[PDB]
């Protein structure tokens, strides 16, 4: 189990990540790049190290969001890979890969890469 | 081009 | 729903990816980098586009494996981001990010990047 | 260094 | 100095990479994604480890191409990072990052990631 | 030509990037992760878009540093891919790939990925 | 969208 | 492990 992961996280763009960390190492929740906007809400699932080293190392984790809900389908999926770092300034530092479904000829532009930092405090 | 939903699109 | 994703996939290194694609867009299964070896078996969860474009584009998907099971804990997690391409030579082309839990000073070496191609036929 | 489990380690 | 890097390399898409490895660790040459087509030819510069380990490890290298020549300007640049592996089946395995100049609002789609394998034999 | 690239840049870790932007689109200079420390100084070469769009888009660029100088050889090379954004708060936002020379069996851990932001003002 | 020159564009 | 020169190593 990883105590301080469960809860609401905000990236620097305004997006909200709401997650529950299961004792089993399961991450379950929703991602919304808007303010309680249902059309901007998507389901996420992931995994985290439920028994991290005690030496001050961070807690490795990862999650995926397929960009399809009841209002839209962007034919793409993003995976965030990173680690949770506890403390008064808790944060989840990540790197992401956004892949779009493409034809074979267009596969060269299928994957974008970037990074996000989530904190527990509003934007 | 168009705002992808990940970025508030 | 995405018909041909459910099943057993093999990467070019020998690893086995066993997954079930739920109608809801859920990916559930196990990853084993060995031959039915229980100590090499890890749980995976992910998401996929359950209503992909019909124009011949691939089906975007992503999954995460936290490297902890009942026999070992590597304090790390890998996310694979990619797309499924159907046909007689079905394949899942992906790019991955392997993040290890590190201290703040060692964060520069926290994330490795690579790529994998899975097919339905043995290695 | 040591074989990570992702790679048959 | 790294003996077998100087020369003509081909990726799996048909692109041609012509490079000269300087004794100083300098990589200089041209990249053309076409057949001797001048409008498809771009200048490249990079660096390589000129005194690699002798234990069978590969030779680390990297190069950049800004996509502007006398016929076109795609307002973007690609960096390839990888290693040279000698032998009868010499090859340069790389991972690349293609960044396009964007406005601040469009920065999320500025960088694409992929991979290429170059060999000395035609496509 | 890109007016405001030539000069001294600092990342958030203290590293110094000294570069000259040639009219031809050439980037030439040195990278030092220390304070005028000669053993920490390495040569860099790259390319940039010398005629960027005028619509407010950034200026795409990329450079490579092979980690070998007269004092040390880390058998690795890093490529930074990104864009220059002018103004009172000029900055170069990048994503990097650090590849180490490895044996074939160890190739899975050859490439690290991260990101850096350089400003013209001290750390 | 349009064929980038890196890919034979 | 050891401080790579890119990071002040």
């Amino acid at each position: 189990m990883e105590a301080g992961i469960t809860g609401t996280w905000y990236n620097q763009l305004g997006s909200t990540f709401i997650v529950t960390a299961g004792a089993d190492g399961a991450l379950t929740g929703t991602y919304e790049s808007a303010v309680g906007n249902a059309e901007s809400r998507y389901v996420l699932t992931g995994r985290y190290d439920s028994a991290p080293a005690t030496d001050g190392s961070g807690t490795a984790l990862g999650w995926t969001v397929a960009w399809k809900n009841n209002y839209r389908n962007a034919h793409s999926a993003t995976t965030w890979s990173g680690q949770y770092v506890g403390g008064a300034e808790a944060r989840i530092n990540t790197q992401w890969l956004l892949t779009s479904g493409t034809t074979e000829a267009n596969a060269w532009k299928s994957t974008l890469v970037g990074h996000d930092t989530f904190t527990k405090v509003k934007p | 081009a168009w705002r992808h939903p990940q970025f508030g699109g």
